[PDB]
This record gives C-alpha cells, structure tokens and sequence, in this order.
C-alpha cells in the first residue's frame, strides 16, 4: 500500500527508463503494472502469486 | 508485450500436432499422390 496503490502479488525488480515526472505505470489492460517506491527511489514490478 | 500480458486469465494452447508431424502427412499425401 504505497498512497493508495493496493494490490496483490509479489514486487520483483524493474530497471526501465522513465522521465523525474513520471512514477506511475500503466499497460494495455489498464492495470498498475510498474511502480516507483515513494521513500526509495527504485522501480518495482508488480508480478501476481 | 501484447502475448505476454496474458496474466489476466487468458491462455493459448498449443495444438495436438506439431507443424513437424503436418508436414510429414503432406509429404506423405504427395507421395502417395505421385508414386
Ligand atoms: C527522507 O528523510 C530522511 C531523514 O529522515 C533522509 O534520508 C537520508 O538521506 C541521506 C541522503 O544524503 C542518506 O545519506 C541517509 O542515510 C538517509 N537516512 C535514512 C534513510 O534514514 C532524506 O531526507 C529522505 N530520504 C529519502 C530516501 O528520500
């Protein structure tokens, strides 16, 4: 639950270019599939179980 | 990405005869076709 971000699954590591404005991600299906951590500066993936 | 975003419950299955296999049945045909 990061401000509102709630989900299941598990957070794997993602290392794609993105903009300092941008930290949200999206997909075809509409769905938050890339994350930026809001303390940390790294890049999460959200993966299902 | 469009084939692997398929984590929404939405799988393809692969057919029961290889291209390997079909190609082999044509071959067949056309030799039983030609000899
Ligand atoms: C959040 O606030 C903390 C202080 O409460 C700061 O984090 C420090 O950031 C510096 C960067 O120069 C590090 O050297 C320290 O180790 C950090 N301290 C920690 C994490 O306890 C900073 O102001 C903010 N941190 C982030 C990551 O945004």
């Amino acid at each position: 639950n990061f401000n509102g971000l709630k989900g299941t699954g598990v957070l794997t590591e993602s290392n794609k270019k993105f903009l300092p404005f941008q930290q949200f991600g999206r997909d075809i299906a509409d769905t938050t599939d890339a994350v930026r951590d809001p303390q940390t500066l790294e890049i999460l993936d959200i993966t299902p179980c | 990405l469009i084939c692997a975003q398929k984590f929404k419950g939405l799988t393809v299955l692969p057919p029961l005869l290889t291209d390997e296999m079909i190609a082999q049945y044509t071959s067949a045909l056309l030799a039983g076709t030609i000899t």
